[PDB]
DNA sequence: AGTGTCTTCTTCTTTC
DNA sequence: AATGTTGTCTTATGCAATACTC
DNA sequence: GAGTATTGCATAAGACAACAGTGCACGAAAGAAGAAGACACT
DNA sequence: AGTGTCTTCTTCTTTC
DNA sequence: AATGTTGTCTTATGCAATACTC
DNA sequence: GAGTATTGCATAAGACAACAGTGCACGAAAGAAGAAGACACT
């Protein structure tokens, strides 16, 4: 019977099946009569998002630091990515101090192109005085990301177990077990470059010095339906590009290209 | 492309003490790249040449001087290692090697000129140079030199923009496979594909599908 | 801003509430002249009219 | 607004406040009594009762 | 062109499918041809070990101590659990000592008869001398995991969560946020006990104290094969019990019982 | 069921050390036993003893109240009211009350004497072995026999037994009808090990191909 | 025996060991120089070359 | 235990291999006369009886 | 009465 | 003010290649 | 003479793991090692 | 004599 | 000597049972 | 009247965290606020 059930519960928590049991009560109302304390039950929670990039070239370089224990004299290893065409660029610093960044910053413009956002983290050697106006005087825009967050520069973030990776499976390729002597600590930096940009990465299909120099861009998309907050999937929605978790999709008629995740996505017809 | 890259050493004091300097231009569509190395060794030049590749590309045929530190047998073995075309030409030797002695004072002037921009009549300070350095690459190799319509870099790597996937084989229902189709966004089971010249768009099953010739 | 369609006892299909914070397991019941802060499970709800 | 059980630094879920705006994957939060808004990603709130 | 693809690996290590796309060599070729460094050569196996368990109702026993900060200033708690139909018993000292556990254990035996065996830690009060000689004038066998792991007690390690969530609840259910009031968690823990093992837990149809009082073994099974470490699937076995994984085997040509992760089992005709 | 009534009684004797008015209950149906420690006749000092009586027994349905000294206070009425037990509170001793906690209470006094004997300490036991000697009483008097029977509490309260067949089980699946009944076994993944009730024969049916009956 | 890696609780990986008897999940393992055989669970072995 | 062949770099079957416990994926195998310890992969050995 | 073991009183070790 | 990610391994499945067979 | 009949391939899913300025610290119970002082045989 | 900004120093704070 | 686990959630199907549809 | 849409419930079939004695500590770069010796006024 739907009694003593309530205070049962309220004395003695327990679980839905066990209280329907020795009370002959039907699994809908052990449900409904269960959801109303709220010390129990409510667990739900959380949700997801991707990070923006950019369809064409040039425009979302990523940088970052690390610290590298066998690099010795110098480890304060700084690595630059293009979230674009993925290719990497490393140097070599001594202390992190914000001329350095005005340093680094200025063999990647000679190696590239020239970008138009170098979202990074908020150190402090990035949000100083020095450098604000050094990066007017050239005309480049500049954005931050949340204190404390660590996901937001993810692409970077992976990409620097890849570089360390590669480069220990270097060193260990003659001989060396302890920090690189000064004199080799040179052209071996060069091999690693040369190794993650003239190649194929992992099963893709063309270099990242290729994919950089003349990219892909298409202009119309086949129909697709994509996900809203209701159930129901939206059409008249066009594509721009698929990777393995994201996708690019594109308004017929208002042109608001937005980044969404690779779940919400169906072909049509 | 990457066919007659020429390097040469030239000394400078107007610099750190650092009395050298390694340039390296190619011999098609012009491109400088300079190193900043002090006195004069193998090892620099192996350091040199790594540099170089990994900026550039795998070169061949490369001719650079005869003499000094460059009969060394390590050298050679680390030469023979990657595997390159080797030429003992002589330095400078006028003909058709001289680009080199006509890029040297291009980017003297311009060093120069852009070092007494910012003051610093006599001597630039130490913590100074690497960005100073790093300028005239960009300047020199992003701009056309005094007269072409064309970059450097342009003509070295033949830019270009691409809008439309490779041909693909596609299965039709009799057995066979149809042909003159080009593939598009590859999504999820379904490999999406267009007409060559009717502008069609169809969503087809991948193991229905299958790469062309 | 759009309403929903919710179950409590009987069927209170009426008007009067909000899609505005939507989540996957909840809906955030929140009354456009009083609101509210229980929120509601999504699967056994649905849109407004 | 409806409040969440903000997370914090090393971690838990407490009864810290409201949320004022949202958009896409971040929101900012408000505070019950000093009253600091606070950006936060969304992967760390959680809707209350 | 073979002869350059064996030193381009040792000079770079690149990768399979661009070995093969840069010398024109099949995919097979490659992937025999790229093994000569260990580098390169991950190779991990890690092996694989689970459930070690017993059988009678009365012959298996698990002890164990936490800390508990809401408790009052006695907050070392123990607890021990029977794993074969678990049931859950509680105390409260909070001084870890020799002498706790020597009248925790007499507790413990008046409500669940003398049991054959006990694992536990090997950590201090469970190695005295003092308490070595009860055991044995007490007459049971003892033994102890190995120093270090603390998967090996996971029986206990699993259900103190549980008993640390319910009372956290029934705790602030009742207006009690903080250290609970010294006259109330004698009552408190009773209920606890009550609650605990006198219903359904989780969707198991059959109150753990009934199936300790009444329990249930058979004799002889269906046939089964096991993948044993030939390969391939042998014969001459009968399950005995299986449930959530944890398979026990008995050997069907003379005698043998042995427990065995729930993989290496296919219900022969 | 053997649970249709208990008994509760406070006895003296603080001989047995600091902790003393003891607090003993006492089932008639099973005659089992349980003994609690208390600081002073409170009302508050029931119920601890009540909860400990259900959490190691069950849930009693009629308790024989002892009357007059702390069992009429309005809290410990609305904490039994909570559970919803029956209460006698008769007159004690003749019928009710001290009716057959007697020989219990003599039993208990000759055991914990005894086991004080057995180990030293003529006069008062040091207040160090409180809970870890009355555990061994608590566990003779309720597993080792208590009169001449082959009836111990412990068995005639909880009926121990042996089983080795499961529930039965239909096989509603062939064209919509099952036998009369089958034994289920093992239920192992996809499928759920069958016995004939009466030839005895192993079929390994799948899962989804079997239902519980009635 | 056949020489086998092993994971000390500071995630790292160390060499020069040989396994000597093993059995349903444990393991027992000398020093390749320095014996100081000991048991080790099962999943902490890792075979080399 | 019994008798095993491997593949060995001019590949083919052949004899004086025993096989110990095994274990998925890499395999460890010795020789008769050498009494010679090796790691093998998987799919390169087969049972010889 | 040197020492010599018994007594006692320190100073390290392991595991959680 | 401002959002995870890819290179390596693993296991699942349809079609040719030598019996096959009545 | 067509089923069939397995087996060796050529491939699609499908997880897995680590990447983040750097690592240690203390409290407590029981035991063991060793060493200094003290009363008896020497 | 009282002040009192200028300059220099002395702390404290915030991110990684 | 001496070996991971289990109460909570969601998402993935079938078929009886209404609701229809020319 | 047979082919069809909707539901609802009923499974069932996977995934999913958290548990381990207690938690912090330190270095470095850049900026910011406040305060003291000091030569105006005074
Ligand atoms: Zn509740
Ligand atoms: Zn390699």
């Amino acid at each position: 019977p739907l009694r003593e059930a309530k205070d049962l519960h309220t004395a003695l928590h327990i679980g839905p099946r066990a209280l329907s049991k020795a009370c002959n009560i039907s699994m809908q109302q052990a449900r409904e009569v269960v959801q109303t304390c709220p010390h129990c039950n409510s667990a739900p929670a959380l949700e997801a998002g991707v990070n923006p990039r950019g369809l064409g070239p040039l425009q979302i370089w990523q940088t970052d630091f690390t610290l590298e224990p066998r690099m010795a004299p110098r480890s304060w290893l700084a690595v630059t990515v293009d979230t674009a065409s993925s290719a990497i660029v490393v140097t070599q610093h001594g202390r992190v101090t914000s001329v350095a960044v005005q340093h680094h910053w200025a063999t990647a413009i000679a190696v590239l192109g020239r970008p138009k956002a170098i979202k990074t983290d908020n150190g402090s050697c990035f949000t100083s005085k020095s450098t604000r106006e050094w990066l007017a005087r050239w005309g480049i825009a500049h954005t931050t990301g949340i204190p404390g967050n660590s996901q937001g520069q993810a692409m970077v973030e992976r990409a620097n177990r890849l570089l360390k990776d590669k480069i220990r499976v270097l060193a260990e390729g003659d001989g060396f077990m302890k920090r690189i002597p000064t004199s080799k600590q040179g052209e071996l930096l060069a091999k690693a470059m040369y190794a993650l940009n003239h190649f194929e990465r992992g099963e893709n299909t063309k270099t990242p010095i290729q994919k950089h120099w003349r990219p892909t861009v298409l202009t119309e998309g086949p129909p697709v339906k994509i996900r809203i907050e209701t159930g129901e999937w939206e059409k008249g929605w066009n594509v721009l590009v698929w990777g393995r978790g994201y996708a690019a999709v594109k308004n017929r008629d208002t042109d608001k290209v937005i980044w969404v995740p690779s779940r919400k996505v169906k072909p049509d017809i | 492309p990457l066919q007659i890259w020429q390097t040469d050493f030239t000394l400078e004091p107007r610099m750190a003490p650092r009395s050298w300097l390694a340039v390296t231009v190619d011999t098609a569509s012009s491109a400088i790249v300079v190193t900043q190395h002090g006195r004069v060794t193998s090892v620099a030049v192996q350091h040199h040449w790594a540099t170089a590749i990994a900026v550039l590309g795998r070169p061949k045929a490369i001719k650079t001087d005869n003499g000094s530190c460059f009969t060394s047998k390590s050298t050679r073995e680390w030469l023979a290692r990657w595997g390159i075309a080797h030429t003992t030409g002589i330095p400078g030797n006028s003909q058709g090697q001289a680009m080199v002695e006509r890029a040297n004072r291009l980017l003297k002037d311009k060093i120069r000129v852009l070092a007494e921009g910012d003051g610093f009549m006599k001597r630039i300070p130490t913590s100074k140079q690497g960005e100073l350095l790093a300028k005239a690459m960009y300047a020199l190799n992003h701009f056309e030199r005094g007269e072409n319509t064309k970059t450097p870099i342009q003509k070295h790597w033949r830019p270009t923009v691409l809008t439309e996937g490779p041909p693909v084989k596609i299965r039709i229902e009799t057995g066979e496979w149809e042909k003159g189709w080009n593939v598009l966004v590859w999504g999820r089971g379904y490999a999406a594909v267009k007409n060559r010249d009717t502008d069609k768009v169809i969503w087809v099953p991948s193991r229905k599908v299958k790469p062309d010739i | 801003g759009p309403p929903v369609k919710i179950r409590i006892e009987t069927g209170e299909w009426e008007k009067g509430w909000n899609v505005l914070v939507w989540g996957r397991g909840y809906a955030a019941v929140k009354n456009r002249d009083t609101d509210k802060v229980i929120w509601v499970p999504s699967r056994k709800v649905k849109p407004d009219i």
